[PDB]
RNA sequence: GUGAGAAAGAUUUGC
RNA sequence: AAAUUUUACUCACA
């Protein structure tokens, strides 16, 4: 017998959302047994193996920021940034592509980030997450 | 079939035209666009793609055939179906929000309302309690302190040496004797041995709370970082002698002693008892083959060893000390002592911080910190936050509150703010 | 150390306290508290202030978000062995696949609708009734909340029935969207800085600030002020069930049940509560038992704790205090003016659980202390470099790694060690975006997600149906066929790209590689 | 070491 | 034996 009749006896039809979260291996919780979870067979060695030959050559090449300006110390305040999700068609692009569809669709929702932030410019602007001491700013 | 979608039917197609000028779908609810002589298994009906659409809200299906599309109208300004075109051109159809008649609402009043309320009114209330009488004052000054230090001292006294505190100071043994030390002293004790390790068996417990005195301060703590580190590797891989580049220690599991069947391998619910060397000169004194230790011993669950294990000791000095003002000496007991007093000590305070898995010193922390912020107090009532000996119990969490409270009393005394 | 520091400091560097100690205890302290309280011989439970101030709500539609109705973490589902009633500890998710089975609904607004709309009690609702279903939701199981700085002795957290959490859901969905509504500090995107700012404007023109803190809060709210605030937004039947399950809980201590008429057990509903102070004044900035408030005069004082009391706010003697200079509020502190205090302040310390996710944990918190000014970069520099040897020297063994690559770091056998800048610039190799904070995430992560998905709690056969299709929605109905066929061509699209499994999806990265 | 059953097994422990 | 109701369960299979 199918596990469907089984989990969800009774029912013949049930929500995405339902069978996704039955699911769910992709939620970290930071807890005590860390260290002799990664130690039991040599999980995390065998994983960090996996990955400098697998994944590793895969990751695409990030550019380093570059702009900068002056800052000094100022009152404490929030910076708001708005980082806008993907596009529709962008989204269906990625999928095509072969990208994890959850990741897409996470990244599909605008998003705001509140950061408190205690520098200021002459004109005002944003700033990368840490990098405000430094002038490091989003353009 | 239902009266109510007709308009909701109507705005779903105006102008949609499917081949070249025929409507793409048909509502069900005008004659002139019903198709006659046939079944109606839904309101709509698109000749593209020869099938049925039916419409109902969040929850309330209708009973229609399997076969007919539907079409979810979720309350959140968002639609849901089957196809991915009658999706987006429900859509951008109903950007306009129009209600339908027949969506429940959150004040809804179900037919059992007034038997639930009768029934939770014959149920039983509260009474109104006592006003509280609330007195401001200043906040409890140096004698306050000290009286509360006294009291601690007086009621639970000192142990004439530091057990674990101890093993955080290099003994005068090498690798090897350190080794054999240990091992000769699991013997002794009559551990049992099996499958190259030790194990402590027990059969009775007293049930009774273990001593609890205030450890007095070893003069240093060089070894704390590698004394944490191996609690941590001991306590996830225990039976045998874990060695450090100055110091070892031996993780010994603790198990119930059945007979035959008895327990063989240590589960993750299984106790600890950490064991380690110190300089010799205590009443926990061990000799063998000419070399001499103090051993100690500590029972850690594991999840207290995890906890014990997992802080980092340099990365908090460093930063406690970015913006720490100058630390007096302080002698054995944590009193002010500028004439043979040692300012290393501050440092075995720290590692008692980590091996008290209460972490009571935060409580402290956090109730100084409002001590320090307050213009005035509850009478009274400010003054027993620092009273926290009845919420822990034991040896090292007891020595931890003993010596928050200290340092306390030693920074009204030389940074009076 | 902690008091020796020249401006604030929680000492937060340290993890906080655990022990493997049974719930019992603290839960029958709470029961005991929650039940003298009821005699009133303690506190207060009597709500006495007037809510009319509040908006009512019985005309928006009833809406349920799916995404926190199911999830990982514990829940109490209960079950009629033979005549009994057993308390089975299961995930949210399997607990709420268990009361759509036994009611045979296909989603939670289905149950909600159902359930509002019968003709009586008795009424059978599939295998159940409304009557079943309230008798179940009133089931309580018991365990400890650990690592909670500053409370050596451990408080008990309570996991609760499905129906409950359904309930209680809609019920602090529309809690939270009249508290925005009430004021501008209780908007949903909102950083507890951004909170203590407003909250530092708020006060500016009275002279006294009183930083209050509620003691016995969830002992003294009673099912009667819960009952009376949502009458008061219009919550219809939904509120009256809620507090009749609450009036009526049973908690299962070890194995025994015991009755707790009393209280709402440890934080259920949170903004209910903040709702009730908030409806009866507008002079206090509150959010469940935290609050501060402000006054000229012992005159205004006295009608503060007069509010306070009126509210079922019991102010904690030992903890509440009056400043002139300081603004304490969500553990945030700020000077009159509005500007953070200097000190290390919240600052907490990153404790060793993974040699990768330690480095992106420090990375984050220095990140945070640097932005917000509680030390200079340079300092920050210094201790990620020292984190970075601590790391090393705790994971570079065979146990963890075998590896000797020169731009792995030190504690993977490499011989890297990355500066701080240099990491937040994206200035370095592509294995070290897992340890940017918005980089993507760690192998150590990864491996404990999966090992964790592989618990007993959490362990299923069923066909994992991951890597959607964006369009599809989250609310569409499938079947095991319907699922069948996703796989099976998303398979096939994946073998005809030459893609063994998708490859992973960062947002940060994408957007930068972008032209 | 894997599966199932005990008010239950390590992401345990909720809002 | 100790930081003392905690350091404990059963079955099938490999
Ligand atoms: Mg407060
Ligand atoms: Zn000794």
């Amino acid at each position: 017998m199918s596990q469907f009749g089984k989990s969800f006896k009774g029912r013949t039809e049930v929500t995405i959302t339902e069978y996704r979260s039955h699911t769910v291996k992709d939620v970290h919780r930071s807890l005590l047994t860390a260290d002799k979870s990664l130690r039991k067979s040599f999980c995390f060695r065998n994983a960090l193996n996996q990955f400098l030959d697998k994944d590793l050559p895969l990751l695409p090449i990030r550019p380093k920021l570059e702009s900068r300006v002056a800052v000094k110390k100022s009152k404490l305040r929030s910076q708001l940034s708005f980082r806008p999700g993907l596009t529709q068609e962008e989204a269906i692009d990625l999928y095509n592509k072969g990208y994890d569809g959850d990741s897409v669709s996470g990244a599909l929702q605008d998003r705001v980030v509140n950061e408190p932030v205690a520098y200021s410019s002459a004109d005002n602007d944003k700033f990368h997450r840490g990098l405000a001491a430094l002038g490091y700013t989003l353009a | 079939m239902d009266s109510r979608f007709a308009q909701l039917t109507g705005v779903f197609c105006d102008d949609f035209t499917y081949s070249e000028g025929s409507r793409r779908f048909l509502s069900s609810y005008s004659t002139v666009e019903r198709r006659p002589g046939v079944p109606v298994e839904g309101d709509c009906y698109d000749c593209l793609k020869n099938k049925w659409i039916a419409f109902e809200l969040e929850g309330q299906p209708r009973k229609f055939p399997k076969a007919t599309v539907r079409c979810i109208l979720n309350n959140d300004a968002t639609y849901v179906c089957s196809e991915q075109e009658y999706q987006q051109i429900c859509k951008v159809q109903f950007k306009d929000y129009l209600e339908i008649d027949g969506v429940v609402k959150v004040g809804h009043k179900a037919s059992y309302d007034a038997e639930l309320r009768e029934r939770l009114l014959e149920l039983p209330h509260p009474k109104s309690g006592p006003k509280p009488r609330i007195e401001w004052v200043a906040p409890p000054r140096l004698a306050d302190i000290s009286k509360e230090t006294a009291e601690l001292k007086r009621q639970y006294g000192f142990f004439e040496c530091s057990k674990f505190l101890a093993c955080g100071e290099e003994c005068g043994l090498d690798q090897e004797a350190r080794e054999l030390i240990l091992n000769e002293y699991a013997r002794d004790r009559e551990f049992e041995f099996r499958n190259g390790g030790w194990i402590q068996r027990y059969t009775v417990a007293s049930h009774k709370p273990a001593t609890q005195k205030i450890l007095p301060l070893p003069a240093s703590a060089p070894l704390a970082r590698e004394l944490l580190m191996l609690i941590a590797r001991s306590t996830t891989q225990a039976g045998k002698v874990l060695h450090s580049d100055n110091t070892s220690i031996l993780a010994v599991p603790v198990m119930r002693d059945s007979g035959k069947h008895s327990k063989r391998r240590p589960t993750a619910s299984t106790h600890h008892l950490v064991v380690g060397l110190s300089k010799p000169g205590c009443e926990h004194d061990f000799e063998f083959d000419g070399y001499r230790a103090a051993v100690h011993v500590m029972h850690l669950d594991p999840k207290q060893s995890a906890n014990i294990g997992e802080q980092d000791f340099v990365s908090t000095r460093e930063i406690y000390k970015l913006d720490m003002l100058e630390l007096p000496p302080i002698s054995r007991k944590g009193d002010l002592d500028r004439a043979s007093g040692l300012e290393t000590r501050w440092d075995v305070i720290l590692l008692l911080e980590c091996l008290d898995s209460t972490r009571v010193s935060q409580a402290v922390a956090q109730h100084f910190n409002r001590h320090r912020l307050a213009l005035s107090v509850c009478k009274d009532e400010f003054r027993k936050g620092y009273q926290l000996a009845s919420e822990i119990r034991g040896t090292i969490p007891l020595s931890s509150l003993y010596y928050s409270l200290c340092a306390v009393r030693l920074r009204m005394t030389v940074h009076p703010f | 150390m902690w008091a020796f520091q020249e401006g604030v400091c929680k000492g937060n560097l340290l993890s906080g306290p655990t022990s493997m100690k049974a719930p019992d205890s603290a839960a029958r302290e709470s029961i005991d508290r929650a039940s003298e309280i009821m005699t009133g011989k303690s506190y207060n439970a009597v709500h006495t202030g007037d809510l009319s101030k509040l908006p009512n709500q019985g005309e928006s539609p009833l809406r349920i978000v799916d995404s926190d109705l199911y999830s990982e973490r514990s829940c109490c589902w209960v079950i009629e062995k033979e005549g009994r009633v057993v308390c089975k500890s299961t995930t949210l998710t399997r607990g709420m696949t268990s009361l759509l089975n036994t009611t045979k609904c296909s989603s939670p607004s289905e149950l909600i609708c159902k359930v509002l709309t019968v003709e009586s009690l008795s009424e059978k609702i599939g295998d159940t009734s409304v009557e079943e279903l309230l008798s179940h939701g009133r089931y309580f199981k018991c365990a400890l909340r650990d690592q909670e700085r500053g409370k050596p002795k451990s408080r008990a957290i309570f996991l609760s029935h499905p129906f409950f959490r359904l309930l209680s859901s809609v019920v602090e969905t529309h809690a939270r969207s009249v508290l925005s509504k009430v004021s501008a500090v209780y908007t949903a995107t909102a950083s507890a800085e951004q909170r203590a700012m407003m909250a530092a404007q708020v006060v500016e023109s009275r002279k006294h600030v009183l930083n209050g803190d509620c003691t016995k809060y969830n002992e003294a709210i009673d099912a009667d002020t819960l009952l009376k605030v949502w009458d008061a937004i219009g919550m219809g039947s939904i509120g009256v069930m809620l507090a009749y399950m609450v009036r009526r809980k049973c908690v299962l201590i070890k194995d025994t049940l015991v009755e707790c008429p009393g209280g709402m057990l440890m934080g259920m509903f949170n903004a209910t509560a903040t709702l009730a102070l908030q409806g009866t004044t507008d002079r206090f900035l509150s959010f469940s038992d935290d609050f501060i408030t402000s006054f000229n005069s012992p005159a205004e004082l006295r009608e503060i704790e007069d509010l306070l009391f009126a509210s079922c706010h019991n102010l904690s003697l030992k903890k509440s205090y009056i400043s002139v200079a300081s603004l304490e509020i969500n553990s945030c502190t700020l000077t009159r003016d509005g500007d953070l205090a200097t000190g290390l302040g919240c600052t907490a310390g990153v404790p060793f659980r993974g040699p990768l996710v330690t480095l992106k944990q420090t990375a984050a918190m220095l990140s945070g202390a640097v932005d917000s000014g509680v030390m200079p970069f340079h300092s920050a520099e210094r201790l990620f470099q020292i984190k970075q040897q601590e790391c090393a020297y705790r994971y570079n063994n065979p146990t963890y790694t075998t590896r000797n690559e020169d731009f792995l770091p030190t504690c993977l056998g490499g011989k890297t060690v990355i500066s701080f800048q240099s990491l937040l610039t994206w200035d370095c190799h592509p294995f070290w975006y897992q340890v940017h904070p918005d980089g993507p995430d760690t192998i150590d992560q990864k491996v404990l997600s999966v090992l964790a998905s592989k618990t007993r709690r959490r362990r299923t056969r069923l066909e994992a149906l991951s890597d959607l299709d964006p369009l599809v929605p989250h609310r569409l109905l499938v079947s095991e066929s319907d699922v069948s066929k996703i796989r099976a061509a998303r398979q096939a699209h994946l073998k005809s790209l030459g893609l063994e499994q998708p490859t992973n999806f960062n947002y940060a990265i994408y957007k930068a590689v972008q032209p």
